[PDB]
């Protein structure tokens, strides 16, 4: 059983974020995303992130 | 004989100012 | 000779106001256990007695613990740690009565600091918040896929402000030069409830993308003068000096 | 001095609550064990005797055993912990009679403090449950595969709910951009029966899925405003503060 | 938690800097740019850089 | 001879001058043992009693701790340290009364030292930016990519600046040959806004560069003579000399 589901995001949540930086693979580099959407908890009662 | 597309450039006419409204963070 | 301020429920607990100028008489009776609590995060370095077989010592972190085991202990003790160096005159309570089982410190001088730099913030944040003396300029167009349009935009003449509705999801934007190129600008994010976005540019300027759908913004009014950061801060309340010294 | 309070049931069992301002009177009686429990999950640094070859100590976790073991024992116990200091002015009785078979304490601060939290958890489950401040949208029409319909279908400008009925395998839900491309939103599961599937977003469009049948939902009373999240959570009336700190 | 988001900088902060040095790739070398933006902490109230 | 004067508080606690042309008298009772305080950051070499067994001496960093073991106690200290040396006159007291329970320095060799330093310093400041004797030229002239033009430009006969406002990105300059070939100078960024550029070359031609705009600034009255620098730093009135001797 999941300790507190109202501060716990459980594996699958799948967050929505829009892709800041334009990405080109031919160097090994770094990337950067912003959330959109707020993501609440497995509850769905508190905005976590 | 390809290039890598542009992303999609915004049309420019319909032209409307932001603010219809005072934003209120301005105390107004 | 501080002599220590009898806890109210009891003689036996007593409090003392440390200074490091004045040395705390310590009343010790023939076989109680003395506890001797120090503040936290005190570091011991080592102590002296006036006579090693006197006093029974022990001591772990912020507590020592003091016991008279040789008849007729007139001694002192000097303990010195990372900060202050506390200093005692024991006296051997001959009839045991007057027992004394702990001593606790009171610290003016830790009061002092932390409530001046406490007033620090306070100056920091009030000065931070209360941006007076600071104009907004409004006059903004805009173009293009309507949907992911900010609800306002304005500008403080330092930064840009873009605000969306709650139901608006929060887009990316990218900071225009004069011949088409987009770039990079770094982003902080403000307000109630996440709904304020603010570029740390102001530029003629700006667009705003989501998916395969894009937006731009124009500043009517880019004013390229704008006012000196002379400060380094966000406000013109804040200045920002050199700590590192060296 | 706190004498402790005798149990109704016998005298030899006593009861003292906590103070950090006094001491405990500890009357022992020889050839009796005296009997201590400190409070859950405490956590013990040290210990100190007036004699210590007067009294025998036995400590396993938070359990403490003393028993007078030298004629004519009459000193201090001080036993320190992470989270308070303890105080017992160690005095044995010569008459063999009423003895202390063992010492509980109460503690006013975590005793309230347990108290308190609860109150506070059962303030915030009638805060969720309550659900006031409610706006209810239902203009929602649908298209495609009537097959997996929902039989009900509202939102409330925070979250969208969806309802299926008992005998209906639960669809997938999507949401559907400005240009007609699927994507993945959060859902959980709520309802008394796990009927109702709500999804973490307010969109004119939705898609609902379940193996090669399709079907659309149109909302009509789209709120491009909504309301504002001032307070993080997923009602009004609770807030999210950081504990964090630091 | 971040200690003290006044005065602190975190993965993904973009800085932009132009480039001083004509790269030529031919044989291993350095780059020298300078930053041409006013970079802000976290908290976006405090020039560092 | 120097003998301490004590706090107001406790006669005890006595502070002193330190002076190398006079030794600290040093009144010890028996049954105390007395706190020697070092200057911070201080390194402490070796120290030579009369008697080794008459004081014990226990050091760790900047504390020394003494105490008498025999009667007639009455020798010399002469403790070395990197910086000093201390000197003492441990004289042993046969009543007993009045004791000696710490000793602290107050320094004038090193503040004064320090005074001075300070001031050498702010003589070498106040002459950098005093700055008499400059005359400017301000015949400055530009064609090109205008929108990321300086607001201001002028050359103080050796250095040439340029001043960009505060909203504009900071361009990179390049120096331009006569025959149209250009190489990296260096540049320093100086004012109270990093707003004002400086290159360390006056010239009658300069290129300004950023992404793909270009602006070639253009000298009007390049004066080839210039003002010689003599004293081989940028003032006119600070000198460099060669400390290294050799």
């Amino acid at each position: 059983r999941l300790g507190n589901r109202d501060m716990l995001i459980t594996q699958g949540t799948q967050l929505d974020c829009v892709l800041e930086t334009r990405l080109v693979t031919t160097q090994p580099g770094m990337t950067t995303c912003h959330l959109t959407r707020d993501v609440y908890s497995t509850s769905g009662r508190v905005v976590l992130l | 004989c390809a290039s890598a597309p542009k992303p999609k450039q915004p049309s420019d006419f319909n032209r409307e100012p932001v603010n219809k409204t005072v934003p209120v963070e301005i105390q107004r | 000779l501080d002599v220590p301020s009898s806890s109210r429920y009891d003689h036996r607990i007593r409090y003392v106001t440390y200074n490091p100028a004045d040395v705390v008489q310590v009343d010790t009776v023939l076989g109680v256990a003395t506890h001797i609590m120090l503040e936290e995060g005190e570091q011991y370095l080592t102590h002296a007695f006036g006579d090693s077989e006197a006093y029974a010592f022990a001591r772990k972190g912020r507590h020592i613990f003091i016991k008279p085991q040789a008849e007729l202990a007139n001694t002192n003790l000097i303990v010195v740690t990372d900060r202050r160096s506390y200093k005692f005159r024991l006296q051997m309570r001959n009839d045991r009565n007057g027992a004394m089982y702990e001593l606790a410190f009171r610290y003016p001088d830790t009061q002092a600091r932390q409530t001046r730099e406490a007033n620090a913030r306070a100056a920091v944040e009030a000065a931070f918040e209360q941006r007076v003396g600071a104009y907004y300029n409004l006059k903004y167009m805009m173009s293009g896929d309507k949907d992911i349009a900010p609800v306002n935009a304005w500008d403080d003449g330092r930064f840009t402000y873009f605000k969306f509705s709650a139901n608006a999801d929060l887009p990316s934007i990218y900071f225009v030069d004069a011949e088409g190129n987009e770039s990079l600008v770094p982003r902080t994010t403000v307000g109630s409830s996440n709904n304020i976005i603010a570029v740390h540019k102001v530029n003629p300027k700006w667009m705003i993308r989501l998916g395969n759908r894009a937006l731009a913004i124009f500043n009517e009014a880019y004013d390229p003068n704008g006012v000196p950061n002379d400060t380094g801060t966000a406000s013109p309340a804040v200045r920002r000096v050199n700590k590192g010294g060296n």
